[PDB]
């Protein structure tokens, strides 16, 4: 599977389990998870660029 | 100027070994060996030790033999394998000590200046009685009494090391005596904490009635050492105890009064959730 | 025996240990953590550790041998 | 010939020599000789263990002049009792327990010179919490590799006394050597007096907890169960009145049940009912 992680043994180096949840370390800056911070009308004027 | 000694739980096992290393053919009924130690600053420590061939005839009780060549090699062998450990003294077992123990001590003070002896108990092990240690002191006697030795007592304790304490817990595996106790071990610590109390108090009057009769001569040393016990016990009269005892007794009854309140609400809530789940499985089974 | 198991879990944590960071959580009682020495690991967690404290890359504790979220 | 019912009989004072000599040199792989007795074909005992001086590094260990060993065993004959050696030991502090390169060479030398010569592996830095990973191993011949290796099932007690983990069966198990079972020779006048001197007390029961910090400790216990009672009020009653599922996230990853709020009450009773009654005896006993 592309970008798949496994559980690997540390002494014999054998497979233990397929891991779920594909590789994405440091997603704290990503996935902002909160939509209400500002509405739409509070810009004004520059309506062409919108 | 020895405060106390620290006996690791290894050396007494070597004594119980050497108490059985001779009992197959020996009728010596005492084990005398060489105690090795680590004198650090003021407190004494004992890590390793070994034994030495020693006999003693009951006739004339003044004849003994120590093996010096075996003492010179094997202590020298231990120095090569471990240049940390050195001599601190000797040891013997048996409660009743023979009277060559001054003659053994005054010889091997050429090895150790602060020579020390440790008495252990192999058979008297039923009550609470630890190992015992004395010290080599030389005074006259008291003031105007004839001269003697008078081995003074030094108090003793037991301390392990890090591996020497963790390796013990793996060996027992039978009761193991967990830490802070759930009201059953703590009362027994007051039960057998008091079983050794009157065993001391029966022992005081046994020596006292022995000397109130007058068979053995008196020692003034133990008299005032006993006399400050009785005129220094507290007397509970008024405003120093009977006020201040209730101030901490009516204090501690407030917090156990929460245990009356809280634990009754705990089991009541567990009663409600079962009586809901009982009648709802009952009304829907049919 | 139940008082034995309380003391066993009690003295599994009071030891000198290393500090890593929580990375991810697989499911119930199993997570993915990486230490500060690189080399992202895969161990199990305990039930005493509250599961509503482990959303971000938070500072956690690890054993030296079992390497678990102690 | 070879059985699967062997039990080495180590003594209690043997194992205390093992951990103390192993903790003495941690980063330099201590190394000594194991002294015991072969009482029959397949039970071997070992009671007293001496040590040898070393000059080895942190990954290998050499020896010293062999005029030390024969002079040691000569002097142990006249004092105590004499025996003949039954094996050897070392310490593997870093990894677990398996026999290295020169470890199998010195094993072949001893089983040919002496009879069978069981080797023992000790990890000193693992025996920390309450448990020890000491184990003993034993070389098998390479000629009998078409028939059984530790064959001939006499008993059925050889399966639950040892379960080799994944880190053990990769180096030599079971094609090179095999493992052997360990029990502890516990008796009387050695074991009872071992606990008659370590975990004992005289005045610990009848001694006050010195109320300068006893009732001071009870302040910080009442206030924290106060906050847990603040937490308890909303939690159950909101969960039951919104959805009666008796299930999810208040079931899968929670910790505030009715298991947490009474154990602080449990500690607060045992610390005080004892402490109340300890101050009741001395009112009667001490006049």
């Amino acid at each position: 599977t592309p970008n798949c992680r496994v559980a690997l043994r540390n002494d014999s180096y054998t497979l233990h389990k397929i891991l779920p949840n594909k590789v994405d370390p440091l997603v704290s800056l990503m996935m902002v998870e909160k939509v209400p911070d500002s509405t739409y009308e509070m810009i004004g004027g520059l309506d062409k660029q919108i | 100027a020895v405060q106390k000694v620290v006996v690791h739980p290894l050396v007494l096992l070597s004594v119980v070994d050497h108490f059985n290393r001779i009992g197959k053919v020996g009728n010596q009924k005492r084990v005398v060996g060489v105690l090795l130690g680590s004198w650090q600053k003021k407190v004494l420590d004992v890590s390793n030790s070994f034994a030495v061939p020693f006999d003693e005839d009951d006739k004339d009780d003044s004849v003994w033999f120590l093996d010096h060549d075996y003492l010179e090699n094997m202590y020298g062998m231990f120095k090569k394998v471990n240049a940390r450990e050195r001599i601190v003294g000797w040891y013997h077992t048996g409660p009743k000590l023979h009277k060559n123990d001054i003659a053994i001590n005054e010889l091997m003070k050429r090895y150790c200046p602060n020579s020390v002896l440790v008495i252990i108990d192999v058979k008297p092990k039923d009550l609470g009685l630890p190992t015992e240690a004395y010290i080599s002191v030389e005074e006259v006697h008291d003031d105007g009494t004839p001269t003697s030795k008078t081995f003074e007592h030094v108090t003793s304790e037991i301390g392990a090391e890090e591996a020497e304490e963790v390796g013990v817990e793996h060996l027992l595996r039978d009761i193991k005596d967990t830490t802070v106790g759930t009201l059953s071990q703590r009362i027994t610590n007051q039960v057998h904490g008091l079983k050794g109390l009157n065993s001391k108090l029966l022992d005081i009057r046994s020596y006292l009635e022995k000397v109130a009769t007058g068979k053995l001569p008196i020692n003034h040393q133990i008299i005032y050492q006993l006399q400050d016990v009785f005129n220094l016990l507290p007397d509970v009269s008024l405003q120093e105890f009977v006020k201040a005892f209730y101030l901490k007794t009516n204090d501690q009854m407030v917090v156990v009064y929460l245990a009356s309140l809280i634990r009754s609400v705990v089991a009541l809530h567990n009663l409600i959730n079962n009586k809901i789940a009982n009648r709802d499985a009952e009304k829907k089974e049919g | 025996e139940f008082l034995h198991a309380q003391e066993e879990v009690k003295r599994i944590q009071s030891i000198p240990l290393v500090i890593g960071q929580f990375l991810e959580a697989v499911d119930q009682n199993t997570a993915i953590v990486g230490s500060t020495t690189g080399s992202n690991y895969y161990v199990r967690i305990l039930s005493t550790i509250d599961r509503e404290l482990l959303k971000p890359n938070a500072s956690v504790a690890l054993h030296k041998h079992s390497n678990a979220l102690v | 010939a070879v059985d699967t019912a062997e039990q080495v009989y180590i003594s209690s004072l043997a194992l205390l020599k093992m951990l103390k000599h192993g903790r003495a040199g941690v980063p330099m792989e201590v190394m000594g000789l194991m002294l015991g007795e072969f009482v029959d074909d397949y039970t071997v005992r070992v009671i007293d263990v001496f040590a040898m001086p070393q000059s080895g590094t942190g990954v290998s260990v050499e020896a010293v002049d062999p005029v030390f060993q024969a002079k040691m065993l000569d002097m142990l004959k006249q004092t105590g009792r004499p025996e003949m050696v039954v094996g050897w030991y070392h310490s593997h502090p870093g990894f677990g327990c398996w026999l290295s390169g020169v470890d199998i060479n010195t094993q072949q030398s001893f089983e040919a010179l002496s009879e069978r010569a069981v080797a023992v592996v000790v990890d000193p830095i693992q025996s920390v919490k309450g448990k020890v990973v000491i184990d003993a191993f034993r070389l098998i011949n390479a000629n009998m590799m078409v028939l059984g290796h530790e064959p001939r099932q006499t008993t059925s007690n050889l399966g639950h006394l040892n379960k080799p983990s994944i880190q053990a069966l990769i180096h030599g198990l079971n094609r090179h050597y095999y493992s052997i079972t360990i029990n502890y020779r516990k008796n009387e006048l050695e074991q009872k007096m071992l606990l008659n001197l370590h975990k004992k007390s005289w005045m610990e029961g009848l001694t006050l907890q010195d109320y300068s910090e006893h009732c001071k400790h009870n302040e910080s216990v009442v206030k924290e169960m106060l906050e847990l009672a603040k937490n308890y009020n909303k939690a159950v009653e909101e969960e039951d009145k919104m959805t009666p599922e008796q299930l999810a996230i208040k079931n899968v990853g929670k910790q505030d049940p009715k298991r947490h709020l009474e154990e602080h009450v449990d500690v607060l009773m045992t610390s005080n009912i004892v402490q109340c009654l300890a101050a009741m005896l001395d009112t009667v006993v001490f006049k």
